[PDB]
């Protein structure tokens, strides 16, 4: 029984914590509640191997920044969320991923970009933008909506892939 | 603004809560609501207990206050803390984590500002995530000390200098003041120096743009 340490990091209100639920619950939760930081244990087969994700669903506010330095050392893989609607939230991706290499001190960490909220028809960051700067820092890059459950379940697992190729 | 630390049989949750007022009821709702994504009560009822009194079901309409407690366990009624994988070890313990939450929750320390390295002036320190306020405290034979308040996206560093005794020691705190930057020396008590320097540390570590030009500088 392979354990997967899984940490959704983002900006607030890109639907980490709805991502998270829809991963776990299977429903969408509409309420936009703060997260100040949850785990979730969820059994899952991937590939053929079947797998213990620990999943972390983190805080977007900086109020509750000081926790990033202790749940950035134990991750192993890290869920980068921005909303689609939300420019800002695709730019505060360059300070989570400067951070997570900064706290882990290595050049190849195991990441995926998350381009959530994908079912709304406000979209303001280009694929093109989000697929270039993934390209950029060598990391699949997954669109997803936490309300039409579309590549969640993608979004997870190709981490845990990413997690499993660096070892 | 206070913090609950939630486990549950598959992770925990942290639950913020107005006041020790709050019914143990209403932290149980809000648990549940995060856990499952949904309020829906379900086919098995949950219970909260004590962290420190495994089995034993907590009181509903006590308030937290009753509780003499911060940390709980989740668990349906038909089952055991027992039977889940989690209420861990390896997890920070609970003060630390309201500690590092309450970061930028305004706290006032009264302490004393030394001046020229020879002079002390007791000032009651006022600490947030927004600013740092210094003022004095309870006039032919006193002038008082002119408030002075910093700003956080100024301040560059806060460390200990000395620590000689739980009774004494002595921080710095740098600051940028119009392209140079002041050191400002405080005492106190070896507990209360700590936690202020901690608590500075944690609000630096949130912010930028000038520790990094005085850490260049360095
Ligand atoms: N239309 C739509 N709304 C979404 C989607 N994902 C989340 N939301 C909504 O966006 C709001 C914020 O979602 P939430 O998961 O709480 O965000 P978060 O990133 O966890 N916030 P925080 O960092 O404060 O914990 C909620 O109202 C939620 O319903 C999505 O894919 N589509
Ligand atoms: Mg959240």
């Amino acid at each position: 029984m392979t354990e997967y340490k899984l940490v959704v990091v983002g900006a607030g209100g890109v639907g980490k914590s709805a991502l998270t639920i829809q991963l776990i619950a299977n429903h969408f939760v509409d309420e936009y509640d703060p997260t100040i930081e949850d785990s979730y244990r969820k059994q899952v087969v991937i590939d053929g191997e079947t797998c213990l994700l620990d999943i972390l669903d983190t805080a977007g506010q900086e109020e509750y920044s000081a926790m990033r330095d202790q749940y950035m050392r134990t991750g192993e893989g890290f869920l980068c969320v921005f909303a689609i609607n939300n420019t800002k939230s695709f730019e505060d991706i360059h300070h989570y991923r400067e951070q997570i290499k900064r706290v882990k001190d290595s050049e190849d960490v195991p990441m995926v970009l998350v381009g959530n909220k994908c079912d709304l028809p406000s979209r303001t960051v280009d694929t093109k933008q989000a697929q270039d700067l993934a390209r950029s820092y060598g990391i699949p890059f997954i669109e997803t909506s936490a309300k039409t459950r579309q590549g969640v379940d993608d979004a997870f697992y190709t981490l845990v892939r990413e997690i499993r190729k660096h070892k | 603004s206070l913090f609950v630390r939630i486990n549950a049989a598959h992770g925990f949750s942290l639950i913020q809560v107005d006041n020790t007022k709050v019914t143990m009821k209403e932290i149980l709702l809000k648990a549940v609501k995060r856990r499952k994504g949904s309020q829906k009560v379900s086919g098995p009822q949950y219970r909260l207990e004590k962290q420190s009194e495994p089995n034993v079901a907590v009181d509903l309409d006590s308030t937290l206050e009753s509780q003499s407690a911060w940390e709980f366990c989740l668990v349906r009624e038909n089952s055991s803390r027992a039977d889940g994988v989690f209420e861990e070890d390896s997890q920070i313990d609970i003060a630390t984590v309201q500690d590092m939450l309450s970061s930028h929750h305004y706290k006032s320390f009264k302490v004393s500002m030394i001046h020229r390295l020879r002079f002390t002036t007791d000032v009651q320190l006022g600490i947030s995530g927004d600013k740092v306020e210094i003022d004095p405290v309870t006039t032919k034979f006193w002038i008082k000390q002119k408030p002075i308040s910093i700003d956080s996206d100024l301040l560059c560093a806060c460390d200990l200098a000395e620590e000689k005794s739980p009774s004494h020691a002595i921080f710095k705190l740098t600051y940028l003041s119009n392209h140079d930057y002041k050191h400002l020396y405080f005492e106190s008590d070896a507990a209360t120096v700590n936690e202020i320097v901690l608590k500075v540390n944690y609000i630096l570590e949130s912010r930028a743009s000038t520790a990094r030009a005085d850490y260049f500088a360095q």
